[PDB]
């Protein structure tokens, strides 16, 4: 079950991983 | 009708719009709505006078071209 | 008529990706320059570094001697430079 | 006279100001794309228009940033008329009829450039206005395109008038991008809090550790299998068309070549 | 360690070759960067980025693309294998009688099968001397067996 | 010289002196 | 707006029948397309000729 | 990262305006920053 | 039209770009 609420944070995190925060 | 025909046909007028219409002093001016009606009906009679089987998207051109005539007519 | 194959792999995908390959991958090599560049302008924009050029050459003067004592003591110095950015700072002042 | 006339209201006028840059430089790069999409005496030509396209961006982010507006005059003179040209050298189609659509819109705001004139704030990148997530999402995109970032660069540095080195302006721009993906990351935490001490939502770790994992499961075991998958296909039947039997027997003269052949 | 101190000079002597050159030749205070200059380097790094992508490509094309070397059949070897006991019928030729087709050979062949679109396209889109003439040779002498 | 005055920043320029 | 159909027609008449009589029909089109906003307000009953 | 850039778009502005010289003297505060990293706490700070 | 100094100029600055300054 996955909101979009999850979905940007997913996504943010993962450019976390590679770009800065 | 540059992406319809080519050659001769275009050519003429699409390049005339990238250079003189909308390089121009605000509204493109008279002479290149004049022209463009002019060079329009010139392809249209000597594509009847025969390319065979000549096809009509400068019917489409035309009448668009003196539609805006009539919308800068009423201005 | 014969058609020689100049190709060797395949010059529909198999060159063809590994030209994608190399292309990525220097990619990656250049970014490796234009990247981290202000990582470094603390080791590399030093306004004057006549100390510690002193310092490198008494390590080298004094291993010549064979007073290896004084080698570690002056290692000593070489690396708390380099392990305080702000008495880099200090030392490397233009004038004094 | 008439010509000169137009030239001298097409530089000197009294017009407004706008920055269309970003919108012609799309229209190119989407050019570029179907181009490049479009390889299919072909390849030279494919190969020939992609160099094009790439000296006309250059050419373009010159007289940009050197805010030159009789150069986007010319520029756009010629290209029009070459770019008309090269519909006569067909001999090497949707996908061209689609490149001309594109860089027809580029005609387009070109000519919309020259004839409004060029802004005085012309510095500053187009997705680094706004500090939301979707200027970071595609700022971060633009940096991952092979090299885009370091020609942009570059390019800047020769036509921008700078004291600076190549070097130092690298800096400044290094600086600046990470500066602004901070910038863009802690707008966003402000803008939605995230609660003091509440765990890491099990759902975002499941999403971004289990991509890792797959993306690592296809770095080893994926190509294991599709190499394995096309060498196993092995195998098609090879039958003698022809029994030929020659008893080779005198010494001299070899004979008794009685034999046969597929129907028997 | 040793390796530290050997980085350590190495890039403090870089530096200070670059301060001592910069007393040497100073540069007046906000000068430009000299248009020559910049476009020395920037074109540089252009073309050696051209050079990435486009160069790879063109040689590859370049020696790829040369395919095409004429090969007609020597010798017109027509066995028309009759008897399914014993196949016979081996009167055939060899290149004396094979006629690699000239230029207006093949105008001719294209100009009678020039009607049927596919018929012509075959024989023009083979280069001249590459259709080849099936002159077999019809006379026996060889008796069967 | 250029040298000179991109080498010259010290702690003073970053006092907090009416930041606006 | 029938004053204008007619002048389509006038027009089509002539592409699909290509002839001599088309050239004119061609012809008329072209004519009442530009002299033709003038006496769709002026041959309203002033002399349609 | 507000107050570095500000000093990153001062450069950017700097150069617009063709005032050079004013560009080698805000690239000074930027190496500065970047020199050392006490400065950097300082100037990062959250409020003041 | 590269003079000597600009060519100097050139070479010691795309070492720069490599190497320290
Ligand atoms: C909008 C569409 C975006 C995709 C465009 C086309 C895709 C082309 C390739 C994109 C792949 C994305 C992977 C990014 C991985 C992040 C690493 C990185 O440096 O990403 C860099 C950009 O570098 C690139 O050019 C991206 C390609 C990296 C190569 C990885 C691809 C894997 C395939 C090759 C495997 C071998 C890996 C290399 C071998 C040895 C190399 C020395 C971004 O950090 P940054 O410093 O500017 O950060 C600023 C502050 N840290
Ligand atoms: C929000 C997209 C899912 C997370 C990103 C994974 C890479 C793409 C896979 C599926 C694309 C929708
Ligand atoms: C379809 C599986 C991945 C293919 C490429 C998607 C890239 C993933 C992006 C990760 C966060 C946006
Ligand atoms: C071919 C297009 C897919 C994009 C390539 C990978 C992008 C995501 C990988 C790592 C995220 C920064
Ligand atoms: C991953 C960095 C944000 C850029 C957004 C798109 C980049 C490609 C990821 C998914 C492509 C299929
Ligand atoms: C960082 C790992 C996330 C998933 C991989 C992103 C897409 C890159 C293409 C590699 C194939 C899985
Ligand atoms: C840094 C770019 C300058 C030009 C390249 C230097 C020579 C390296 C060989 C690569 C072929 C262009
Ligand atoms: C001073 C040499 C020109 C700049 C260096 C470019 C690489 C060599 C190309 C021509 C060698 C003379
Ligand atoms: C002939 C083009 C480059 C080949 C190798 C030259 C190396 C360039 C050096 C850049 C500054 C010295
Ligand atoms: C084969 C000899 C040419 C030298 C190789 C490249 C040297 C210049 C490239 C980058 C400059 C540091």
């Amino acid at each position: 079950c996955c909101e979009s609420s999850d979905c940007l944070e997913i996504c943010m995190e993962c450019c976390g991983i590679c770009f800065p925060s | 009708n540059h992406m319809v025909t080519a050659s001769a046909g275009s050519l003429v007028l699409p390049v005339l719009v990238f250079l003189w219409a909308m390089l121009s002093i605000p509204r493109p001016s008279k002479r290149f709505w004049m022209t463009a009606i002019v060079f329009t009906e010139i392809a249209v009679v000597v594509k009847y006078l025969f390319t065979d089987g000549y096809i009509k998207y400068d019917l489409v051109q035309l009448m668009a071209l003196f539609f805006h005539r009539s919308q800068l007519l009423c201005y | 008529k014969v058609s020689p194959p100049s190709l060797g792999f395949l010059a529909g995908y198999g060159i063809m990706g590994l030209y994608v390959s190399i292309v990525l991958v220097i990619g990656k090599f250049v970014r490796g320059f234009f990247s981290e560049i202000s990582h470094s302008i603390m080791f590399e924009e030093l306004p004057c570094v006549d100390r510690i050029l002193k310092l490198c050459q008494d390590i080298f003067l004094v291993r010549e001697t064979r007073e290896l004592e004084l080698e570690e003591e002056l290692y000593a110095k070489l690396i708390f430079l380099y392990r305080s950015p702000e008495t880099m700072i200090k030392w490397t002042r233009e004038k004094e | 006279p008439l010509r000169r006339f137009f030239h001298d209201i097409l530089h000197t006028k009294y017009r407004a100001a706008t920055d269309v840059y970003a919108l012609m430089f799309l229209a190119d790069v989407v050019d570029f794309i179907i181009i490049i999409f479009g390889f299919w005496q072909v390849p030279e030509a494919f190969l020939v228009m992609l160099l094009i396209q790439f000296s006309t961006m250059v050419v373009d982010r010159a007289l940009y940033l050197r805010k030159t507006v009789l150069g986007k005059l010319a520029f756009q003179v010629a290209l029009v008329l070459a770019i008309h040209l090269w519909m006569f050298f067909i001999l090497p189609n949707v996908v061209a009829q689609l490149w001309y659509f594109v860089k027809c819109i580029y005609f387009a705001l070109s000519a919309y450039q020259i004839r409004c004139g060029y802004p005085t704030r012309i510095l500053g990148n187009f997705l680094t206005k706004k500090y939301n997530h979707l200027n970071l999402f595609l700022f971060q995109g633009f940096r991952l395109v092979p090299f885009l970032v370091e020609l942009r660069a570059v390019m800047d540095w020769v036509w921008t008038d700078t004291t600076l080195s190549l070097s130092s302006w690298m800096c400044v721009e290094d600086i600046y991008a990470n500066i602004f993906i901070i910038k863009c990351s802690r707008e966003t935490e402000k803008k939605y809090p995230q609660p003091k001490g509440q765990k890491k939502k099990k759902i975002v770790k499941y999403g971004m550790g289990g991509l890792i994992i797959l993306f690592l499961i296809a770095i080893i075991w994926f190509p294991l299998l599709f190499m394995s998958l096309v060498r196993s296909v092995v195998g098609v039947v090879n039958q003698p068309i022809d029994v030929t039997v020659t008893l080779k027997l005198g010494g001299y003269e070899p004979l008794f070549t009685m034999s046969a052949q597929q129907p028997s | 360690s040793w390796m530290c101190v050997e980085d350590i000079y190495a890039n403090i002597f870089i530096i200070k070759c670059s301060r001592e050159t910069e007393k040497k030749y100073p540069q007046p205070k906000g000068q430009k960067k000299k248009k020559i200059v910049k476009y020395g380097m920037g074109g540089l790094i252009i073309l050696f980025l051209i050079a990435i992508i486009w160069f790879p490509l063109l040689f590859m094309s370049l020696v790829r693309s040369v395919v095409g070397v004429v090969n007609q059949p020597i010798d017109v070897t027509v066995t028309l294998k009759l008897g399914g006991y014993e196949p016979l019928f081996t009167m055939s030729a060899q290149q004396p009688s094979i006629i690699p087709f000239t230029a207006q050979a093949y105008e001719e062949l294209s100009r009678q099968f020039d009607p049927q679109p596919l018929a012509m396209q075959f024989i023009s889109q083979y280069s001249p001397e590459d259709i080849v003439t099936a002159q077999i040779e019809g006379s026996s002498g060889a008796l069967w067996r | 010289d250029h040298a000179t005055v991109i080498h010259s920043g010290d702690y003073f320029l970053f006092e907090s002196d009416s930041e606006e | 707006y029938l004053f204008w159909l007619v002048l389509v027609v006038v027009f089509v008449t002539g592409a699909t029948r290509i002839s001599i009589f088309g050239l004119g029909y061609l012809l008329a089109c072209f004519y009442l397309l530009l002299f033709g906003t003038a006496l769709l307000q002026r041959d309203t009953r002033a002399r349609l000729v």
